[PDB]
């Protein structure tokens, strides 16, 4: 579950996940139309009330 | 069919030093500016390298039986496509399945079969005096073939199989293992301009095949070339000639390493981890 | 339908092993020809209805 969104990735033919220092997925190919989306949470960050 | 090869003559076997040599990818994932570190069966770095070349001048024909010891990284340094490809198995004789490895100058093909090699298989080159047209005219690497379990054919294709004289200008390194039952090749594909002995660099190995073979494999050997032409003379024993070309065989151990991936996902960089303090205490730190 | 019944060593995961050569159960080596002591390692399953 998350944002999908466009991006900017040199992906190689071979791959289809991209993975961050924390290694859960962060970027993604889609499967029918072979270009490159970036998954972020839908929780931003801090909210102090 | 195929002859022994007779015009031949020994020397010590050359040694080389492989430097920050023998690294591939670990998977398929897209790391990009991360420092990641794995253990796996690589070549360690400052290795002692076995080194085998083909040089005319003696003749120095050399591809013999070496041990497929856990993983071999093979590269070749040449300039008219001399060596041609590979044979993997543990008695290369029929009675066990082999493993074939052919780039016969249309398609290379790749055949898991029960081969009845020969003892000094090889491959014809030939030149004419109708037209300045090098060609491939012999096969002579397995007198018989049957129970042929695994298959594959490459599209056809036309490739510029001439002699040609000068520095090495291409280097084609190969990192061959036999794990689980998969035999997993990595290649890569860099042209140079040295002529004496390994490259000074650093090139990180891409994953290229993944083959389900399910052999056990212990021996391999080299497939090279040999130029025939008016100029050579003798029977096909003797009149033949071999041009320059050269390989390295390095055999892979268990060690870890520290690897690092650049913004656009590549390696740029890595250390042997239990090379030398200095490099420990980077593999530590 | 066949299985292989001898083997000196156990296979590896997903390996084959096709070969015919006969298994050399005793210490003395029987060159290639059955008899005692050395059987033909394939063994046929038989299967009554
Ligand atoms: C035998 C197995 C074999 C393999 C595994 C192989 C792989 C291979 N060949 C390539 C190109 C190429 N490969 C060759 C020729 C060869 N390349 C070799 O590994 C060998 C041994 C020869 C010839 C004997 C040539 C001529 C090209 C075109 C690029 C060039 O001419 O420099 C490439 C890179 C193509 C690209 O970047 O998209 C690969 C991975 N070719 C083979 O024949
Ligand atoms: C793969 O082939 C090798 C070579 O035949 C096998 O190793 C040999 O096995 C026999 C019988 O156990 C021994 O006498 C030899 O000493 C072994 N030689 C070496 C270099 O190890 C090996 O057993 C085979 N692997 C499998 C899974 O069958
Ligand atoms: C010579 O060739 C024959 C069959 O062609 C083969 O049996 C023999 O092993 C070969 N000997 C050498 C030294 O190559
Ligand atoms: C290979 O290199 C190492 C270090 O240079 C050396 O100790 C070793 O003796 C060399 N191998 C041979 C067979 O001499
Ligand atoms: C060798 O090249 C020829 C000509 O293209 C081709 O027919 C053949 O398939 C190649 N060898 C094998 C074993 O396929
Ligand atoms: C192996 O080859 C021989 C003769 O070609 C044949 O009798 C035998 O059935 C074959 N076995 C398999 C598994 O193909
Ligand atoms: C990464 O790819 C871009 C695409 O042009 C290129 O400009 C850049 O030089 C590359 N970065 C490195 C370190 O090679």
């Amino acid at each position: 579950t998350g944002v999908l969104t466009e991006s900017n990735k040199k992906f190689l033919p071979f791959q289809q996940f991209g993975r961050d220092i924390a290694d859960t997925t962060d970027a993604v190919r889609d499967p029918q139309t072979l270009e490159i989306l970036d998954i972020t949470p839908c929780s931003f960050g801090g909210v102090s009330v | 069919q195929c002859v022994n090869l007779t015009t031949r003559t020994q020397l010590p076997p050359a040694y080389t030093n492989s430097f920050t040599r023998g690294v591939y990818y670990p998977d398929k994932v897209f790391r990009s500016s991360v420092l990641h570190s794995t253990q796996d069966l690589f070549l360690p770095f400052f290795s002692n390298v076995t080194w085998f070349h083909a040089i005319h001048v003696t003749k120095r024909f050399d591809n013999p039986v070496l041990p497929f010891n856990d993983g071999v990284y093979f590269a070749s340094t040449e300039k008219s496509n001399i060596i041609r490809g590979w044979i993997f198995g543990t008695t290369l004789d029929s009675k066990t399945q082999s493993l074939l490895i052919v780039n016969n100058a249309t398609n290379v093909v790749i055949k898991v079969c029960e081969f009845q090699f020969c003892n000094d298989p090889f491959l014809g080159v030939y030149y004419h005096k109708n037209n300045k047209s090098w060609m491939e005219s012999e096969f002579r690497v397995y007198s018989s073939a049957n129970n042929c379990t695994f298959e594959y054919v490459s599209q056809p294709f036309l490739m510029d199989l001439e002699g040609k004289q000068g520095n090495f200008k291409n280097l084609r390194e190969f990192v061959f293992k036999n794990i689980d039952g998969y035999f997993k090749i990595y290649s890569k594909h860099t042209p140079i301009n040295l002529v004496r002995d390994l490259p000074q660099g650093f090139s990180a190995l891409e994953p290229l095949v993944d083959l389900p073979i399910g052999i056990n494999i212990t021996r391999f050997q080299t497939l090279l070339a040999l130029h025939r032409s008016y100029l050579t003379p003798g029977d096909s024993s003797s009149g033949w000639t071999a041009g320059a070309a050269a390989y390295y065989v390095g055999y892979l151990q268990p060690r870890t390493f520290l690897l690092k991936y650049n913004e656009n996902g590549t390696i740029t960089d890595a250390v042997d981890c239990a090379l030398d303090p200095l490099s420990e205490t980077k593999c530590t730190l | 339908y066949l299985y292989r019944l001898f083997r000196k060593s156990n296979l590896k995961p997903f390996e084959r092993d096709i070969s015919t050569e006969i298994y050399q159960a005793g210490s003395t080596p029987c060159n290639g020809v059955e008899g005692f002591n050395c059987y033909f390692p394939l063994q046929s399953y038989g299967f009554q209805p």
